[PDB]
């Protein structure tokens, strides 16, 4: 598979979901941060401060902004990167979801020999497991691999690649 | 406030300024110029005591500080010969080669006499030359 | 003698110096604590798993004192107060653990609640190892306040902050169960006793109000909504502010008495004013526990006397359904509104009020800052409202980027509160006399003269101490009946605020920060521990901190960038701001203009004046255009005296040939001071050539709209070191002009300007002589729209100096302008539709 870098709308997307706890499609991308929580005012600075970490620049006011061209002038600036948000989200999946022992290189060589996704894939595949996560001890690695061939189909489903 | 045709710039702009002075001093100063805080020369400033002292640079020696130093604190002369990164050769604006001279090197020992003096201050830089 | 004990996980490990006479001891905890310490993982992301050595130290001082007996002397004393001296000295170099927490966080890959783990256990440790924080705190703060560099005022918080406020409550009985356990465990009892003595409290408290079981098991803690009722809300707010009370006086080693002797005055929000009065009598830490009996026994009658007062019914589902595909929220008897001006909003109130009878009417109670409000009523009407609302407000995504200032739709945000009962209504007055009468009964009575600092009235903003009457009855008229001005409240001059109340960065300080924005004062949130990336509030750590860490001052815009006089040796006396000062000429500049400003003959006569003007780029079309100007100037100029080019983002033309040539003409080094890249903010990656490559004094830039502005700051954000001059003008300027009013975008952004002090900011467009500038100038401009006063570093005049004798305007042109009149800043909008004042807006190509 040829490589792309992951578009912002994607990352922005799984870190608004994983903060709200919820999958991957169950938030529409033509809506606003203050839409989706209107309620609490809590989960407004925190995702704010999650996307300022992510991206470093941010726009006044991003929770009255629709996501969709929120991630177009988030794109402007950011070129296929994890970050410090990212970074800590995947390290802790990694060592409390998938087993002691299966951490990330294992989990990305799986995926590089199996699937032949390159390093940038390996990212997006990553942040869909992270939207949609397992909550769960698997320490199965069999189980574990499988989720993530579930997560690999899941990531060309949403981005339209054929495996 | 366009009325008066042909009025020169100079004096529309001075007129403005002066009024600005003008409404300052009266609100500040009770209309007191005494009170106006005086420098030799105004500008250079960047928006972000010993009579006689000894500096030893080094090539560890902060540039700034080196410089700040080297200037020292009161607006005279040798405050803008450090400190002034540009200097003028006719119309001309050239990178300060006294900022390049005294650039902080390993070796490199300042000496100055009349410090609080202005007028009869002397920097005598010092080299290793043959040894 | 010394036998040295290393304990590590994974790569990470920590030395301890245990005596060799007792380190059979420690060296039987060395192997047992690392069976309760898990495996290494890479990163130790895993959650009870130390990510630095200080943590490894800590988890092991939380072990050990876990097993230790506080009654009953172990083998393990000394071994603990060894290990804590040892963490003491290699870690707490003075400050306290919170600063250490906060510096973990911002430095090391730690997550909060790594933080909250290792403060539970070091100060578990410290009050276990018969060590109680009995010596005074050398805290920054608390000896500035002594000393008299800071005036502390307490704030507490109320209702609507947050939801879950009882994960507040939870989080300190886990990370301070030996400071707060006792009067956790005192409220507890006192609450489960003062329902036997309320004849139908039990009624109320249907599924019980065992606290304690609560905070022990997550799973006999009821469901979140009758957590939210008032009866049990109340109270329990009050018992979180007290908790981040006497938490912030242990660690402080302050009596209850000593800390509200340190604060010039209290105050609260709503129910919160409460919690204000209870700190404001207590003396000692042993006439403390029948102040807080006081405190919550008034929140207990109020919180039931209401529920009983207004019970919140059952609303129908086709509401429910409704309310959340506009997706505003559930309905609550409490409805925030966001970015409306009070008269706006009452207006609203009255046309919903109108329809609907006295007993369905709403009213405004919580009036929190200029532009936020609260109003207050039944779910059914306040919905009712909220539908009126929808037609008015714009949708959120709708672009008024092109559409003239004044006749965009206005846009602002309208949710419902976390929040079960209509306080500062007219429907809870019925309480009133049943709170009165249970409030004497009870034997809770708060006496002027027993009161020690002004605590302030939330309705007129007077002292309570000063009532002629009962101070528990005004109180309870406040809190119930009469409407909350939060502004009018806090018209104190303090220098710190301390936000006690619940809700933390989503609670009470935030918002108070935002209201006194800019006027010198800095809000901590005591209540939460966090790290505020922005740094314009602080958190529990500024308290705490003994550095110059813990005070860190707010900056005063009327201080900060006051417009002082100066003169130099020849008497020339100049107005010294920041923009004057880098340029060494007055702050009065003549913008880039095209054709005003492509005559030399002009350009050259101005930089002799005294002043600094833009050479125009729009006039000339070639690289051999720029260098016969700029070379006909620099003939006229006298010695030593520099010049600006401006040039157009949106002409990549003059750009491409332009840009190239000013790079070659300052590495030969003419006197060009500065460029100006009017009509268009630049990328962030071509700024930053702009300024390395060029190598000029500084980069002017004319944002047309708050998105450039904000390009702006993020440009100057990465060149910090560099000078970055903003020249803001409105739609009124002349030329090229947007749709932009030239105040609203300041208001809405100097604050976010002035966190960079490389930005100078000039403001242009309808200036033409001293005395309408100098408002500007001084700040007190912003006085007009209710705002701290916002001085400016500078002043272009584009049209005033169109008429001037040296600009090449044809004679008949200059007799064209005097002639015509202009317009005052109000009517210039109307230019799109007619001829105003002799001028109107055209398009161009
Ligand atoms: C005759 C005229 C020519 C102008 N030319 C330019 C220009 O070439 N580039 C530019 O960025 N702005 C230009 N402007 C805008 C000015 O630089 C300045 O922002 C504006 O004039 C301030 O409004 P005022 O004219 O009401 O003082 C021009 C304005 C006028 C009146």
């Amino acid at each position: 598979i040829a490589d792309e870098p992951v578009k912002a709308s994607l990352l922005l997307h799984v870190l608004v979901a994983h903060k709200l706890k919820k999958s991957l499609d169950s938030i529409p991308m033509s809506k606003t941060i203050k839409d989706l929580v209107g309620g609490k005012s809590t989960v407004q600075n925190e995702i704010l401060g999650d996307l300022g970490k992510e991206f470093g620049t941010t726009p006044e006011k991003p929770e009255e902004t629709p996501l969709e061209e929120l991630a177009e002038t988030f794109q402007d600036t950011f070129s296929g990167a994890l970050g410090k948000q990212s970074s800590s989200l995947l390290s802790r999946l990694i060592s409390s979801k998938m087993p002691g022992g299966f951490t990330i290189t294992v989990a990305r060589k799986y995926l590089q020999t199996r699937w032949g996704l390159p390093s940038g894939r390996q990212d997006g595949v990553l942040l869909v497991a992270l939207s949609n996560e397992p909550a769960a001890r698997l320490g199965s690695e069999a189980d574990a691999k499988a989720f993530l061939d579930s997560m690999a189909q899941k990531y060309a489903s949403i981005v339209g690649v054929d495996l | 406030f366009t009325k008066v045709i042909d009025e020169p710039i100079k004096s529309i702009m001075d007129g403005i300024h002066d009024g600005h002075i003008k409404k300052l001093l009266h609100q500040y100063y009770g209309d007191d110029e005494s009170k106006i805080p005086a420098v030799e020369y105004f500008g250079g400033e960047s928006p972000v005591s010993e009579d006689s002292a000894v500096f030893k640079a080094t090539s560890s020696t902060d540039e700034e500080s080196w410089f700040k130093a080297l200037a020292g604190s009161e607006i005279n002369w040798r405050h803008a010969s450090f400190l002034c990164s540009f200097i003028t050769q006719d119309k001309m604006f050239v990178s300060n080669p006294i900022r390049k001279v005294f650039k902080p090197s390993q070796g490199m020992v300042v000496e100055i006499s009349n410090g609080n003096t202005s007028s009869k201050t002397v920097v005598t830089l010092s080299e290793p030359v043959q040894g | 003698s010394t036998r040295p004990l290393t304990l590590s996980h994974g790569s990470l490990e920590h030395v301890l110096l245990v005596p060799t006479a007792s380190f059979f001891i420690a060296s039987q905890l060395q192997e047992q604590f690392n069976k309760i310490l898990p495996e290494p993982t890479e990163g130790f992301a895993a959650d009870d798993e130390p990510t630095t050595p200080a943590e490894l130290v800590g988890k092991f001082l939380g072990y050990v004192s876990s097993l230790v007996e506080p009654s009953k002397v172990g083998q393990f004393d000394q071994v603990l107060n060894l290990c804590l001296t040892e963490f003491e000295n290699c870690y707490l170099e003075g400050n306290d653990i919170h600063a250490l927490a906060a510096k973990l966080l911002q430095e090391n890959d730690t997550t909060l609640v790594k933080t909250k783990e290792l403060i539970k256990n070091y100060i578990t440790a410290r009050i276990m190892a018969k060590r109680p924080f009995d010596k005074k705190s050398n805290s920054a703060l608390f000896r500035a306040v002594g000393e008299g560099n800071a005036q502390l005022v307490a704030i507490f918080g109320g209702q609507g902050n947050t939801d879950d406020y009882f994960e507040e409550l939870r989080d300190l009985y886990q990370t301070y169960h030996v400071l707060v356990g006792d009067l956790i465990k005192f409220s507890a009892e006192t609450l489960s006793e003062l329902i036997r003595t309320t004849l139908d409290a039990e009624k109320v408290f249907t599924q019980g109000l065992n606290i304690l079981e609560w905070l022990e098991n997550p799973s006999n803690t009821p469901d979140k909504d009758y957590l939210l009722s008032i009866p049990i809300s109340c109270p329990l707010i009050g018992v979180i502010q007290l908790a981040h009370y006497v938490v912030t006086a242990k660690l402080l080693g302050f009596t209850p008495g000593e800390l509200r002797s340190y604060l010039k005055g209290a105050t609260g929000h709503s129910q919160g004013l409460v919690t204000a009065v209870a700190i404001a009598e207590t003396d000692s830490w042993e006439s403390f526990f029948v102040s807080v009996r006081k405190a919550i026994t008034v929140l207990f009658f109020i919180g039931v006397r209401c529920y009983e007062a207004y019970p919140n019914t059952s609303l129908p589902p086709s509401i429910l359904e409704d309310s959340l595909e506009n997706n505003e929220g559930v309905p609550s008897p409490m409805l925030s509104i966001s970015n409306l001006t009070q008269e706006q909003v009452q207006d609203y109130v009255n046309k919903t009020n109108s329809h609907l009878p006295a007993g369905k009417q709403v009213e405004i109670s919580l009036v929190n800052g200029a532009k936020n409000l609260v109003v207050s009523g039944p779910p059914q009407s306040l919905y009712g409202l909220n539908l009126t609302l929808r037609k008015a407000k714009a949708p959120s995504g709708l672009d008024q980027s092109r559409i003239p200032f004044s006749e965009r739709k206005l846009k602002f945000s309208n949710r419902f509160l976390p929040v079960a009962s209509p306080f500062h209504s007219h429907l809870l007055v019925p309480a009133s006399d049943l709170i009165n009468k249970d409030l004497v009964k009870n034997n809770v009575s708060f006496n002027a003269k027993d009161i020690q600092i002004p605590v302030y009235d939330t309705f007129d903003g007077s002292d309570l101490r000063v009532l002629s009457g009962s101070i528990s009855e005004r109180i309870v008229d406040c809190i119930i009946r009469l409407p909350v001005k939060w502004e009018t409240t806090t018209q104190f001059k303090a220098t710190h605020i301390l936000d006690f109340g619940p809700g933390g960065a989503s609670g009470l300080g935030v918002l108070t920060h935002r209201n006194k924005d800019g006027t010198g004062v800095r809000v901590i949130v005591a209540g939460t521990l966090d790290i505020n990336p922005d740094d314009d509030y602080g958190f529990k750590q500024e308290i705490f901190d003994v550095t110059s860490n813990g005070l860190k001052k707010n900056p005063n815009w009327l201080e900060e960038y006051h417009p002082k006089l100066i003169k130099n040796k020849s008497g020339k006396i100049f107005v010294e701001t920041k923009f004057s000062k880098l340029i060494g000429r007055p702050p009065l500049l003549v913008p880039g203009m095209t054709p005003c400003t492509v005559s030399p003959d002009f350009v050259a006569a101005t930089t002799n004046a005294g002043y600094t003007i833009e050479l125009a780029g729009g006039g000339y079309f070639s690289a051999a255009g720029m260098t016969a100007a700029i070379d006909s100037v620099v003939s006229q100029i006298e010695k030593g005296s520099t010049f600006g080019i401006n040039l157009i983002y949106v002409n990549p033309f003059m750009l491409q040939w332009g840009i190239p040539l000013i790079k070659e003409l300052r590495s030969k080094g003419y006197p060009i001071q500065f460029l100006t890249i009017g009509a268009g903010v630049p990328s962030l990656e071509v700024a930053s050539e702009y300024i390395e490559t060029l190598g000029l004094k500084y980069l002017g830039l004319k944002p047309g709209s708050i998105d450039a502005i904000s390009q702006v700051i993020n440009i100057a954000k990465a060149h910090p070191n560099f000078p970055i001059a903003l020249q803001w003008t409105g739609g009124r300027g002349g030329g090229h002009h947007s749709f932009e009013d030239a105040h609203t975008p300041m208001l809405q952004m100097y604050s976010k300007i002035r966190r960079h002090p490389n930005i100078m900011l000039i403001f242009g467009s309808g200036f033409g002589s001293a005395d309408d500038t100098y408002p500007y100038l001084t700040g007190e401009w912003s006085t007009k729209f209710d705002y701290p006063p916002m001085p400016f570093d500078g002043f272009l005049f584009g049209s005033r100096v169109m008429i001037a004798k040296e600009v090449k305007t044809s004679p008949d042109a200059k007799k064209c302008i005097a002639a015509c009149t202009g317009v005052p800043d109000d009517k210039w909008e109307q230019t799109y539709k007619k001829p105003t004042g002799g001028i109107v807006t055209v398009r161009s190509e």
